[PDB]
């Protein structure tokens, strides 16, 4: 069944697995109508499908056209997520197909299961971890590709840049979840920390700045401080 | 009016005949049940005073032969047997009556309860679910498992109920994953009614037989089947009006007949709450919704 801290090293073994996060699939701005009622306007979303071992991100951009004349959109978002992940699996050669897919939210268990009935050797697993993958749209270059998309489109990223050249997946994932947890708790502060030194740039083929091992330690320290400050604020403690 | 005689009652036992039950003491001179209404399936069932574990019994129809019970002291149970010699069987029966060694099937003239619980149940369909095709009667107990239970082990002694699985390729048309999963009309109406059962009557026969096996033997597996067959109709947006009207009637008499004290184990909180309050037919089961609320408001 479920995935917790007890079986955390599993994520970096040699079974192909994917995380699916559906939290940015269906995004709305809420506004007032002229008659003074409330209406939503959908904006482009994305499915966050990630291989935690390799850092390969399968970013399926959800164009707002997929919602046109559809009812119960938040329920459809789950089934549209399930359908797109199923399609990605089917487009992958056999030896690239995952043996497991971990959904970050339980409401995805049945939709993914029903879309994957042809793949009974693929385990569909929930997780008890609270993973900050919702903050994926606080990453400038993912936000950019999603907001510019004029159509359905699949864009492949490596969310670890070239980190694996120097560190383990375990360590890469921790760095990632720390950056995303920071970005989710205080986007402004988080991003100030990342770019305040103009001499450390983002390579064109990268998502994050080109930090030395030393400069990562410092950055990682600053993100841990920011996460406690905000928690001390949240809870007056 | 037909009769199921007993050679003897060598062990102390509680005997069920349909929804009736009689205590018989060890070696009490008991020689069977007379005045059994012709026209319906019947079940005769047993729970030994000394092992309340293993309820068991026999589905039969007196139109299909002359049946009697004999205690087998090797296998340790009351066994149903056919008497092919008809003149021997009338001679046996007429004696025991004259000697009045027989309880009378105790039907109140106004009481339609049995008809209402067995309205679509037919011995020919019971014998395809319980395969032992050298007998005209079917044996069931507490522990017999279902074909589906075995999937998730002895095939000969299984209950071969129609497998229903909401997360199966049978249930879900490729390309209609969401439509078919939230509205099970194609699973109910094309796959099951047109496809497998042919008509509503055989669907209801199996549902009713599963309930009775749940109630009389506490067969966990029949319980799951009874609930699955209810959920599949309740979770279908598109059901013939007459099936809904007949379902409400079926469920009403099943809920009415349930022992008050067994609603903790025989009724599945989730299925009923969905059927009565959440599903497409939430408003289609007035009679069942009223008796459930007045008799089991706790469960909901």
């Amino acid at each position: 069944g479920a995935m917790n801290s007890s079986n955390y090293a599993e994520l970096f073994n040699n079974d192909i697995k994917l995380f699916v996060d559906d939290t940015n699939v269906y995004r709305v701005t809420v506004h007032k109508t002229f008659e003074g009622n409330v209406a939503t306007k959908a904006i482009n979303g994305c499915i966050f499908t990630l291989n935690p071992k390799t850092g390969h991100l399968f970013l399926k951009i959800i164009h707002t056209s997929v919602w046109a004349g559809q009812k119960r959109l938040s329920q459809l978002a789950k089934w549209k997520t399930a359908e797109e992940v199923s399609a990605l699996v089917r487009s992958l050669p056999k030896e690239e197909q995952p043996k497991q897919i971990i959904v970050t939210r339980k409401a995805m268990l049945d939709p993914l299961e029903v879309h994957m009935l042809d793949f009974p050797n693929i385990a569909i697993r929930p997780t008890e971890l609270r993973l900050p993958f919702s903050a994926a749209m606080s990453i400038d270059k993912l936000s950019d590709v999603v907001m510019k998309a004029t159509e359905p489109q699949m864009v492949l990223f490596n969310i670890y840049d070239d980190w694996l050249d120097r560190i383990s997946s375990y360590t890469a994932f921790s760095r990632l979840t720390l950056l995303l947890r920071a970005l989710k708790t205080n986007e402004e502060s988080a991003k100030m920390i990342l770019l305040s030194d103009p001499t450390i740039t983002i390579k064109s083929y990268h998502l994050w700045p080109s930090f030395t091992d030393e400069q990562w330690i410092t950055i990682e320290s600053q993100m841990r401080d920011l996460i406690l400050t905000e928690y001390g604020r949240k809870y007056n403690v | 009016m037909n009769t199921v005689p007993f050679t003897s009652a060598p062990i102390e036992v509680t005997i069920g005949i349909d929804q009736y039950s009689f205590n018989v003491k060890e070696n009490q001179p008991f020689h069977g049940i007379k005045d059994i209404p012709i026209g319906h399936v019947h079940v005769i069932h047993f729970q030994h005073a000394d092992n309340s574990s293993m309820r068991y019994g026999y589905w039969f129809d007196c139109r299909m032969g002359n049946f009697y019970i004999q205690y087998d002291p090797k296998d340790g149970l009351y066994k149903m047997m056919e008497e092919r010699d008809g003149a021997k069987f009338e001679n046996i029966v007429h004696n025991f009556k004259e000697r009045q060694m027989m309880v009378s099937y105790p039907k109140i003239d106004e009481d339609d309860t049995w008809y209402n619980l067995t309205e679509f149940v037919q011995m020919d369909k019971i014998r395809k679910i319980v395969r032992k095709d050298e007998n005209q009667f079917s044996y069931v107990d507490s522990s017999m498992t279902t074909v589906q239970e075995n999937e998730l082990s002895d095939p000969a002694h299984s209950l071969n109920y129609t497998v229903i699985n909401f997360k199966s390729r049978e249930a879900i048309r490729p390309g209609h994953e969401m439509e078919d999963f939230l509205d099970k009309s194609y699973y109910l109406n094309t796959v099951m009614l047109q496809g497998i059962f042919k008509n509503s009557s055989n669907y209801f026969g199996e549902l009713q037989f599963a309930f009775l096996n749940a109630m009389f033997f506490g067969n966990y597996g029949s319980s799951l089947q009874w609930h699955a067959m209810i959920e599949l109709i309740c979770s279908s947006a598109t059901v013939p009006k007459h099936m809904l009207d007949k379902l409400d009637e079926i469920l009403y008499y099943q809920i009415k007949t349930l022992p008050e004290q067994y609603s903790d184990i025989l009724l599945n909180e989730r299925v009923w709450n969905i059927c009565l309050y959440s599903s497409f037919q939430k408003n289609s089961l007035h009679n069942t919704e009223k008796i459930m609320e007045n008799k089991y408001p706790e469960l909901l």
